[PDB]
């Protein structure tokens, strides 16, 4: 039920008809064999690339929600003069540097209890114990958890954990995608990024990258 | 018969051999016993007739050597045609190209060593380059950054073009010994097709690009409002106003009536008073014979067929 | 990647790599701190 | 060109005279029906070499007389 | 058997086993041994076919709208030299729905999906109806040949069912495709030496045929 089977062999691979890498059996979420440098070949790396991409992109997840959703709010009448390349040289309180502090410090907290856990998988453990019931030890990037999987959706409930997984990670890396576009797009045409979907929706032919 | 004679991924690309230091030979791929390990790993780096004893590693080896050396050469010439670009006073010194210093290089202002930007000239504060460079490209009609940051682009696009053609001739398609030990040629290809069809296309640029622009900026002509290059091209009524010659076409050289071709491939001996370098005529005439003499100097060997000759036979 | 960060464990790459950020560390104080001859913080 | 001149009579000659002195005269694979030797190399080969002589010829004759 | 300038050791490759094997291999290309890179025997029979279809297409398609705009049948717009529609803005441009690079982003697109599937069926040949490509790669994998794919997409009907009429139909691929390879570089040549049309240059040679080539480097 909850045992995280890789994908086989004969999977699905970024470039059709070629050979996968040995050190991407398949293990991992979203394993499509997308390696023509080959910067995971040492296995107790790749396990923080996997971290590392994990995070990355549920942090660009994230992000590109809180770009895109307020800006359609913006477009609704919610919000005013938002823009979110310039919503951090407006104002608020604290100064920016205050703020930038008070979030190293909750932050480091956080990423640090992250960080315990990927050095040392049991060590900041969650999610408290009870009489006569047994807590699954979880995987590092995905605690389960009281906090974190309060649905229970982790362990396979609507669907398998694989899938789950590689949804998460597929989703995750259309939004790293996303969020590149949006911080070269918004410096190249210094305008909105859905301003600019609906100007190449206009004419697509001319409204391209080369224009400007 | 002069064949291809490659082989397909002799050595594999691999860190491996980045990880353990002095791996190309027998003493110094163990560790280092002392500090002249260091030295004599450096020192036998490109020894290589002492890390493989056959010739046709050696060549390998050195050929992808050169291509190295090539890649380096079109990074360095991406360097001082980009400086050129962007950090420098090239523009101005076209303007007067008598009181303004030749400068293409700008420090950073740090610990005081601004100072080092200095007064040369045409609203610049920077490093008087003494390469010539500015020499040269006022030889081929520049006139303009554009084209010198379009050409280092070139540049750093050749040397990452040399790169991969170092790597691909080592470690993924490497020509064996028959390759190298055909001189013929070699020296038929270096004399007819680098050295010949070379100086006959810097002679097509001549004719083509450096005698107009270069007749324009000495006849007194503000380098911004030059006609480009691609216009006399192009534009034939213009290149017709500059020399005449060309208003008849390639029937001149067909019909070998070159006599009316002494516009622009005179044998004007001697420096341009105007601008103190030699005749870009004379020049351009220069190019092109030694192209004639060079392509007809590279089919002096024997290669493939029954004609030329063999350097052993001679 | 293996075995590259072997080589950039090499004492010649590590030292290019330590001595460009410790001078682009010193480049950027003399930016900061210009022309400085004493230690007036205490 | 102008098919008739001396600028091509004098080319013309020197070119067919050097394919002539590599067929049969002193001059010199690629399986050619030709009865003795001269293939398409062989034939260039004269071919560029009357050229030159052409050449050389005509400009020596358009310098002076 | 028929052999078009044949040598010594172009009679030890180029046996009969290629469509269009006339032994012209003086300069000795597709040599095989001591092969790698684009330089292998089979690599250039795969080029040969490759740049002579490309080459048919674009010769009975870079002529097709000159053949017709000095007919009728077409606009007088997009009736254009194949040089003058944009692919030499110094020389010409036409203006479609998308500007030129929109359009070079398209061709790159569609015809990486074309290609890099081809490339990894000359690596591989049974790749191409393995992976998921909406289904349509059910006809993308029968091979034989790497430049014969011979599949329900390229091939639909059967042409050269039998195995004579198949190899007359290769050797009459390979000569058209020749013959439009030397048409593209007499079109090439030939734009570049007068900077009209190749069909204006056939209607100036016809009708009339003074200065057909006399016109040596000049527009
Ligand atoms: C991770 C990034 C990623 C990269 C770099 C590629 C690279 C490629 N895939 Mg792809 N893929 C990638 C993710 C994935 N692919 C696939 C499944 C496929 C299939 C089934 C096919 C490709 C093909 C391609 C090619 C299409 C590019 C093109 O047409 O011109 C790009 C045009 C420009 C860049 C314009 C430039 C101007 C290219 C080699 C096709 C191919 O090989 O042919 C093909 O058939 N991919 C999956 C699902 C498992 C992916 C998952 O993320
Ligand atoms: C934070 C970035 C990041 C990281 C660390 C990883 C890490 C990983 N990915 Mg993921 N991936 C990402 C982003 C990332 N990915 C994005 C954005 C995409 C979509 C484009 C993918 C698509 C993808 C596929 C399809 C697959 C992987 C796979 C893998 C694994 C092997 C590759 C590896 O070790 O690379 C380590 C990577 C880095 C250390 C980051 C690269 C940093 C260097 C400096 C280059 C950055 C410049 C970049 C080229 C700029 C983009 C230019 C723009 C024009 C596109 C590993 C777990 C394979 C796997 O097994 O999945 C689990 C696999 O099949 N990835
Ligand atoms: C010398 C005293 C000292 C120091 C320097 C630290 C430093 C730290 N502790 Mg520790 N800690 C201490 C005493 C100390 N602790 C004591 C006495 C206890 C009680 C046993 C704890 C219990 C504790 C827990 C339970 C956690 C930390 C965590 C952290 C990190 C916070 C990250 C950050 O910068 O957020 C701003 C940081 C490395 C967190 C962390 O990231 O752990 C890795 C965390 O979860 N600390
Ligand atoms: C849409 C993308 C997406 C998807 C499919 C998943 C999928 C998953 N996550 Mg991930 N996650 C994401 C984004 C995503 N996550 C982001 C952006 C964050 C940062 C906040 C996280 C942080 C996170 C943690 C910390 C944990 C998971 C866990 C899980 C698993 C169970 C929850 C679930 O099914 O989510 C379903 C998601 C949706 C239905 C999306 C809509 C939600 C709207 C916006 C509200 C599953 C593998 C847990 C796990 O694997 O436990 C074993 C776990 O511990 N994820
Ligand atoms: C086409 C040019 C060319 C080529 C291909 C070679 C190739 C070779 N030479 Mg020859 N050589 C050349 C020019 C050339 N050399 C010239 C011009 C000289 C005269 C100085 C020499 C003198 C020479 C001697 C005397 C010896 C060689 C040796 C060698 C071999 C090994 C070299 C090695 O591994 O050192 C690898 C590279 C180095 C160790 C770096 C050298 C560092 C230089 C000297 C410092 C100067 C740099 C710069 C200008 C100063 C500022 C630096 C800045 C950072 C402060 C190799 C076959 C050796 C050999 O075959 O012996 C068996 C040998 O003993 N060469
Ligand atoms: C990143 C791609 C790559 C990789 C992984 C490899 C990997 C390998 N190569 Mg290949 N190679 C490559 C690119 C690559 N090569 C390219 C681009 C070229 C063309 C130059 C070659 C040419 C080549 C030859 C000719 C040979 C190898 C060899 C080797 C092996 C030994 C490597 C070693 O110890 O040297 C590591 C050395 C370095 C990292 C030094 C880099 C030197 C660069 C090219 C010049 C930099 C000079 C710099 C500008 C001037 C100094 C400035 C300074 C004073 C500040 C190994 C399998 C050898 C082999 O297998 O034979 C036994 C061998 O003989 N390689
Ligand atoms: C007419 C064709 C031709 C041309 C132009 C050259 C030109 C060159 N050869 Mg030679 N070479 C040829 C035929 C040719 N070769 C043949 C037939 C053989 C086999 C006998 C060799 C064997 C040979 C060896 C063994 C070596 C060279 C080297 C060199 C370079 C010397 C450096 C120099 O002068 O820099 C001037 C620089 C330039 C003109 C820039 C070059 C830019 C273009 C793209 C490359 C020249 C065309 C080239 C032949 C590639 C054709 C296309 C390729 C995709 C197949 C020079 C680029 C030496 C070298 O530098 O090593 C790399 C070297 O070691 N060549
Ligand atoms: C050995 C002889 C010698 C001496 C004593 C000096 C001394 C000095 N030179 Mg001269 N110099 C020398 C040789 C020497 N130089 C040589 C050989 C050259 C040619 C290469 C120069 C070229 C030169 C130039 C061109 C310049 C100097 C400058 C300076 C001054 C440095 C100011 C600076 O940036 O430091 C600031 C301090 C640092 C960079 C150290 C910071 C270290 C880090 C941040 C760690 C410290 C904190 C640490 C964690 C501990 C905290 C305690 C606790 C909380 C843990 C200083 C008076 C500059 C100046 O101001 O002119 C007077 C200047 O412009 N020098
Ligand atoms: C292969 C190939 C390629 C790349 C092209 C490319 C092109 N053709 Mg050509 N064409 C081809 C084959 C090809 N054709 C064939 C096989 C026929 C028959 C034609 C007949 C044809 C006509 C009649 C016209 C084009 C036109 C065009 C242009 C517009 C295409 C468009 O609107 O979509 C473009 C330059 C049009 C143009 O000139 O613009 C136009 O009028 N083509
Ligand atoms: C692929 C190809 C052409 C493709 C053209 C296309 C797509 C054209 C498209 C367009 O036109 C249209 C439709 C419409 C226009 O509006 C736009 C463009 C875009 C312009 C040409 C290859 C063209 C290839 C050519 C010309 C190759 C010639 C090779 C020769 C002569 C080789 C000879 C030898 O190799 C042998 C036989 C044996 C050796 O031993 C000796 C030697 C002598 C070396």
């Amino acid at each position: 039920s909850s045992v995280c089977e890789p994908l086989p062999p004969d999977r699905p691979l970024w470039f059709p008809g070629s050979s996968p890498p040995e050190w991407l059996d398949g293990s991992l979420p979203g394993d499509f064999g997308f390696d023509p440098l080959g910067l995971g070949s040492d296995p107790d790396t790749l396990k923080w690339f996997a971290q590392a991409e994990l995070i990355h992109s549920r942090w660009a997840m994230l992000a590109v929600t809180g770009i895109i959703i307020p800006e359609c709010l913006e477009r609704l009448g919610f919000i005013e003069n938002f823009s979110w390349y310039d919503a951090g040289s407006r104002e608020y309180f604290a100064d920016s540097t205050t703020l930038f502090v008070a979030q190293m410090v909750l932050m480091g907290w956080a990423e640090g209890r992250r960080w315990a856990d990927l050095i040392k998988p049991g060590s900041v453990d969650i999610e408290p114990k009870y009489p006569h019931k047994v807590n699954p030890k979880p995987d590092v990037g995905y605690p389960g958890g009281l906090w974190f999987d309060f649905m229970m959706w982790g362990r396979g409930s609507p669907e398998p954990v694989m899938v789950l997984r590689t949804k998460e990670i597929k989703n995750g890396r259309l939004a790293m995608l996303a969020f590149l576009g949006f911080c070269f797009q918004a410096t190249y045409t210094s305008q909105d990024p859905i301003e600019n979907l609906m100007a190449h929706l206009a004419d697509p032919g001319h409204c391209n990258v080369f224009s400007a | 018969e002069v064949k291809i004679l490659v082989d397909r991924d002799p050595i594999k690309t691999s860190f491996e051999e980045w990880a353990k230091p002095g791996h190309f030979s027998r003493t110094i791929a163990k560790g280092p016993d002392t500090t002249t390990w260091i030295w004599n790993l450096h020192a036998d780096a490109h020894d290589f007739d002492s890390h493989t004893s056959d010739l046709e590693e050696i060549s390998r080896k050195v050929f992808s050597a050169h291509f190295g050396q090539l890649s380096i050469i079109f990074l360095w010439l991406s360097g001082m045609y980009f400086h050129g670009a962007r950090f420098s006073n090239y523009e101005a010194w076209l303007s007067d190209p008598t009181h303004i210093g030749p400068s293409a290089q700008v420090v950073w202002p740090i610990v005081g060593q601004e100072i080092l930007n200095g007064d040369v000239g045409g609203g610049f504060r920077g490093i008087q380059i003494t390469s010539g460079f500015f020499q040269i490209w006022r030889a081929s009609g520049i006139t303009s950054e554009l084209q010198l940051y379009c050409t280092a682009i070139g540049a750093l696009v050749f040397a990452a073009l040399m790169l991969f053609a170092g790597w691909f001739h080592y470690h993924k398609a490497a020509p064996k010994l028959a390759w190298f030990q055909d001189v013929e040629s070699m020296l038929n290809h270096h004399l007819a097709g680098l050295l010949g069809l070379g100086s006959l296309s810097w002679a097509g640029h001549q004719v083509h690009v450096s005698l107009p622009i270069n007749q324009f900026l000495n006849a007194g002509v503000d380098p911004k409002e030059i006609p480009l290059p691609h216009e006399f091209i192009l534009n034939r009524d213009l290149l017709a106003q500059l020399y005449p010659s060309f208003a008849e076409g390639a029937t001149p050289f067909f019909t070998l009536n070159w006599s009316k071709y002494s516009e622009f491939l005179t044998f004007r001996g001697g420096l341009d008073p105007v601008t103190g370098g030699l005749w870009l005529t004379d020049i351009a005439h220069h190019h092109l014979a030694i192209a004639i003499l060079f392509l007809i100097a590279g089919h002096m060997y024997r290669t493939n067929w029954g004609i030329g000759h063999g350097i052993k036979d001679i | 990647m293996r075995d590259l960060k072997t080589y950039l464990s090499v004492a010649p790459v590590l030292s290019t790599l330590w001595f460009g950020s410790l001078a682009g560390l010193l480049i950027e104080i003399n930016r900061l701190f210009p022309d400085a001859l004493t230690f007036p913080f205490f | 060109d102008f098919i008739g001149s001396s600028t091509n009579l004098i080319m013309v000659t020197s070119t067919t005279l050097m394919l002539f002195a590599g067929r049969f005269g002193l001059a010199p694979g690629l399986q050619t029906g030709d009865p003795a030797g001269f293939t398409l190399a062989d034939t260039l080969a004269c071919g560029t070499v009357g050229h030159i002589i052409g050449v050389g010829v005509v400009l020596g004759l358009k310098n002076i007389g | 058997r028929p052999l078009w300038f044949a040598s010594s050791q172009s009679l030890s490759y180029l046996d009969g086993s290629l469509p269009g094997d006339y032994g012209f291999d003086p300069l000795g290309l597709s040599d095989p041994e001591g092969t790698g890179g684009f330089i292998e025997p089979r690599w250039l029979a795969y080029g040969e076919i490759i740049n002579g279809r490309f080459a048919m297409l674009g010769a009975a398609g870079a002529i097709a709208p000159e053949i017709l705009g000095k007919a009728g049948l077409i606009p007088a717009e997009t009736a254009l030299p194949w040089f003058q529609t944009g692919v030499i803005p110094p020389a010409g441009t036409y203006t479609y729905w998308a500007d030129n690079y929109t359009l070079f982003v398209l061709e790159m697109a569609l015809m990486g999906f074309a290609e890099h599937r081809r490339l990894q069926d000359w690596y591989n040949p049974g790749s191409m109806g393995k992976q998921y490509f909406l289904g349509l790669e059910k006809g993308l994998a029968g091979s034989g040949n790497p430049a014969y794919p011979g599949g329900p997409f390229f091939n639909p009907l059967g042409f050269g069912k039998d195995e004579k009429s198949l190899k007359e139909l290769k050797l009459k691929e390979v000569k058209n495709g020749r013959l439009a390879m030397l048409a593209i570089l007499g079109y090439f040549i030939q734009g570049l030496v007068t900077g009209v049309g190749p069909y204006q240059n056939l209607l100036d040679h016809l009708a009339d045929p003074v200065n057909n080539n006399v016109l040596t480097s000049l527009k």
